[PDB]
């Protein structure tokens, strides 16, 4: 029960560094375009 | 950057669907200990 | 670029938040589970 | 089993989140590159 | 208990992928600035 | 940029061995589960 609560948590955590990544993916893209 | 660009595309698509079966396999082990 | 910057900045900090708290539920599994 | 399964899944999404993570830092290079 | 130590190095990894990430967006920010 | 270089850099190298350590420790885990 600990070890899958955990999971939950750990998944929860690493999607939050997804909206991050999309983000300076996205900043990334932005200033690709403008530079290009 | 072309290259790239496609890439970038379709490891964020890949990802999300990693994290959806994600979502799913944790909710039945949820289910699953009970 | 005002709004996206607001929102790094406080998913940095919500991250690195959600790992503190993974520490507390990993330290009872590495007691419980012992 | 099921969790050691759920354990890879997460393994896995990191190990995405890293190839697209180093994409990023190439265009961060990139960028910084000519910008400057 | 073989699960707790891997739940650990991911929780590790998450970790450095965050700083990688964190340094990641510092240079978003800079690269911004510059070009604005 | 020129620390941030050599930090980045590090962090890849870092992220890397940790990611395959993280495989072979999954490798043991339904090894030894029997």
């Amino acid at each position: 029960a600990g070890i899958v609560q955990q999971q939950q948590q750990l998944l929860d955590v690493v999607k939050r560094q997804q909206e991050l990544l999309r983000l300076t993916v996205w900043g990334t893209k932005n200033l690709q375009t403008r530079v290009t | 950057w072309q290259e790239w660009e496609r890439k970038v595309d379709f490891l964020e698509e890949n990802i999300t669907a990693l994290l959806e079966e994600a979502q799913i396999q944790q909710e039945k082990n949820m289910y699953e200990l009970q």
